[PDB]
């Protein structure tokens, strides 16, 4: 990835260090360390703090929400590669590491979520003024882009997904649901933090939309190529067209993450 | 003279009325049919009747709390339906049924799990009119804490993780019960009394008051456990007995754990003379309940 | 009550076979006219003119939706009853006759839904201002009750339904969908067509959701029985309370089909 | 006119962008698939074309067409879905890829048509901005007069009842046509006209042009075919046949007279493309 990307991505796997110290009961904070680490990185995360630094405000004032963004999806990584006894899920070939056993991973996963709702509640600076309203509009997005009608729903229907004979159209769905909404709600939270209007909110979140579903075909297409580029330029398009409006020297590091 | 049979009759039809409205069949549609399965199932609404009950007991009133008591109770839930999970307990009955895998499958009933769980943080921020934004962050950050790695969640894997764990200390065994057990009730008669108006005093002493019967709580499940069937409980009763887990009725058997509710229960009670004794009434027999029930 | 429902079926029958003529070619419109009538009539329609008098306008100014509405129903009730070659929709065990061949009854359904739109298109009186508004919202409202997102919604999830295995709560949804949002929109139509305040409308279109829903699960309670009267009543209430506010016969007349 | 193939392609290209803002995946998704997989698959557009050409004809804007310009498109396409059907023509193929029905079953292959079909209605009815409620509803009114028993379902009953009694005369076959193909045609192009403001006069040298160009299209196919059941050819012959294209695109273009020169081009460049084809 570009520099600018992997320095917001550092600042966000830095203050998750800093916020999660193994401690005692170790058998708790070992497996909720490791396990927040082991997720992959989404710009859904740094795409808040970005979003925050175009419209205005200042990068530290949507860290927690980024944190409580990559964490939401850290517990969404873990529960889907859970080893399940009865085959409900599709043996899904991933077949990805695992260090510890699944009820510690399951039960980590049920841990990390809140943890990243405290940051948010606790993130709340006396000498902020306007500090609640944002912060409670926020826990809204996370809160709602994680649970049954987003990213959930997305992983649900993902189990529907046979290999080579489910057309695009549907995994582009699921692309959607599972990685676009978060997204949509990275750049929005970012964009509320920062303090916009909500018309510019709209268009980050529309782009985050966009991108984020891009973003999914893309780890989709080393899965199933049937991808053609004119799924991609089209949300390429897509995304492109919601940041007409926004000039300056990041304005542009947005469009890069998209071209 | 206080009629807790019916307060609790109420308060509970209250609840579960708003339960079902706040958790509406829609696409898709089986992680929602598998929510409503388990979340409307039954369960005796202890927690989110005590975070009712401590808002009224500090002036405020039930519509204020209920959609905090309503997170109390999804959050309770989805902890319940990823316990009888085959990697965790594995069980099959859970408030009279089926549990929610087995018939829904492992993967719905997770990510079911996982969507009340997120909900319960959706449902409070955005629904609880009457309180000014600071005091619902307030709560939400109190409810995260109760549930996660220093809460809930924390007791639940030690749990897990010191279920081989025959030198069980007393002090190892109570951090399980505060952690698993008593953390979310704390929660739960916390985010009442702060939505409700109250005072840090207040708060701190329904906070200990909390801690007492969060505890009583556990030593009584564990006594149930062990002295009711499958069919009384609802769920499937006795495998805390094989098993090498850490309850009361095994480091002192279940006598010595009676005479222990015992004085739990008036130590809570005795928390609860900072109040006048007609409010606190509810809360006095919110306690007795949880001490005396069968179930 | 008893004979004012009648008066009601009977007008709303008297205006489609007014509007509906055998002429050439027979062969077009024989269908046509025998299928709109050979569909059980739907509370939909009733529930329109009900409305539209409740407010305050006459009956002839809800008509045309009326008709739409039973002609929409129609066309759907033809289409879910296709005898089909490869087993995708379970076969009805009570199994209506054809006097028409697969093809025409698609057909003919495929003529009777715009045959609907034609008929309020048509209705609207020039020398009546509010006409065209009121007329347009109306269209908006059949189109999208009768769409994707309604009705369709239902018939395509009705087929999910394993007889003695699937619970109420998965049923009362497909009934929401195939009845409840039909019968929204004829009550708020009714009341648009009539004249209402937007408090009237919503008022009257929640009252037919619980209606329809209510209505549909007795349609389903023939098939299934696991018919619990726990959700009959927990259904009326939602209805009947959002009839508060509005009192006397019809204002609790409406309140003679939750019976 | 120049490069009317650019022109074409330019507006299929708006148009395709139009319609898959329109009908998104969503729940429930083998609806929404099944009517995706129909509609964007790709064709020439010559209904939406129409509906923004004759929009653009009388003073209108694309943009105040583009939602009728996609509900035609809309029915067109459930029209094919359907007819495709067992019960109908009972096509595997359309277009080199799997029909609608073998894709995704009978049943959302009905349902997914009839979704597509008050859609139309509703996009033209709640998306449409920039003309009045009248005229919008009489707009809707001309769409459902058009593909309704007066229109293409009309032809779309009496060609699968008269697949059967081979002794259909000139008369008969061009009742199939005008509504099998025209109706639609004229639809689109009265649709335009309407929401472009233009008078009662230039609507009906529209609906004039879209009847002509519609049979036009039909008998140069029958032509075609014989130079590559009842056709054009077994009925009047060939020669008889061409005569009468010519006559039809004549027509059709006589109507066009009267507009701007320029915005009429892309019209009459459509007659003389129906007149002419090779192929
Ligand atoms: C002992 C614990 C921590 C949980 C089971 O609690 P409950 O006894 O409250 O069960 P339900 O009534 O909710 O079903
Ligand atoms: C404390 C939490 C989160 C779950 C249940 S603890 P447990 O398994 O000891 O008791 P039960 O399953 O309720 O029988
Ligand atoms: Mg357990
Ligand atoms: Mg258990
Ligand atoms: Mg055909
Ligand atoms: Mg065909």
């Amino acid at each position: 990835m570009q520099p600018y990307w992997a320095a917001i991505e550092a600042d966000i796997e830095r203050y998750l260090k800093k916020s999660i110290t193994i401690r005692p009961p170790e058998t708790v904070f070992g497996p909720m360390h490791h396990l927040t680490f082991a997720a992959p990185a989404t710009a859904a995360s740094t795409l808040c703090l970005a979003a925050c630094e175009l419209v205005g405000g200042d990068r530290s004032q949507a860290m927690a929400a980024a944190a409580a963004i990559h964490l939401v999806h850290a517990a969404a990584y873990v529960h889907e590669h859970l080893p399940l006894t009865d085959g409900s899920r599709p043996v899904s070939k991933p077949a990805i590491q695992h260090k510890y056993g699944p009820n510690v991973e399951l039960l980590t996963g049920d841990g990390i979520v809140p943890f990243g709702f405290e940051l948010l509640a606790g993130s709340v600076d006396p000498a902020r003024t306007d500090d609640p309203d944002r912060i409670l509009r926020v826990i809204i997005e996370i809160s709602r882009a994680g649970g049954p009608e987003g990213m959930i729903s997305g992983l649900h229907r993902e189990e529907e997904i046979v290999d080579g004979n489910t057309s695009l159209d549907f995994i582009e769905y699921v692309c959607k649901k599972k990685y676009g909404e978060m997204h949509a709600c990275g750049a929005a939270c970012g964009a509320i933090l920062g303090g916009a209007a909500e018309e510019e909110i709209q268009k980050l979140r529309n782009f985050g939309l966009y991108q984020g579903t891009l973003r999914g075909m893309m780890e989709m297409k080393n899965s199933h190529q049937l991808i053609d580029e004119n799924i991609i330029g089209k949300l390429k398009e897509l995304a492109l067209e919601e940041l007409g409006g926004f000039h300056g020297k990041n304005a542009e590091l947005m469009s890069s993450l998209v071209a | 003279m206080f009629d807790f049979d019916g307060y609790m009759l109420r308060k509970a039809k209250s609840v579960n009325k708003a339960l079902e409205a706040a958790v509406q069949m829609k696409e898709p549609l089986k992680i929602h049919e598998s929510m409503r399965y388990s979340l409307l199932a039954g369960g005796k609404r202890v927690r989110p009747m005590l975070c009712i009950a401590a808002c009224e007991l500090v002036g405020g009133d039930e519509s204020t709390a209920m959609p905090a008591a309503c997170a109390v109770e999804m959050i309770h839930t989805m902890s319940l339906m990823h316990d009888d999970l085959p990697c965790m307990d594995n069980d099959d009955l859970r408030r009279g049924k089926p549990t929610n895998h087995m018939a829904f499958g492992e993967s719905v009933a997770v990510l079911a799990g996982d969507a009340l769980l997120s909900f319960a943080f959706e449902h409070v921020a955005a629904a609880t009119k009457g309180a000014p934004p600071e005091r619902i962050v307030r709560v939400l950050g109190e409810l995260a804490v109760s549930i996660g790695s220093e809460g809930l969640v924390a007791g639940q894997v030690v749990d897990v993780c010191s279920e081989g764990m025959a030198e069980v200390g007393l002090d190892h065994l109570e951090f399980i019960h505060h952690h698993k057990t008593a953390a979310l009730l704390q929660g739960s008669v916390v985010l009442g009394a702060i939505l409700g108006g109250g005072k840090e005093e207040e708060v701190a002493k329904l906070r200990k008051f909390a801690n007492c019967i969060g505890l009583l709580f556990q030593v009584v499940d564990d006594i149930l456990d062990v002295t009711k069937s499958s069919k009384e409980l609802g769920k499937t009763a006795g495998k805390d007995l094989v098993a090498d887990k850490t309850t009361y009725p095994k480091l002192i058997g279940v006598e010595k754990s009676k005479e222990f509710a015992d004085r739990l229960n008036r130590e809570a009670q005795e928390q609860l003379l900072h109040f006048h004794p007609h409010r606190a009434a509810p809360l006095i027999a919110l306690a007795n309940y949880i001490a005396y029930r069968d179930n």
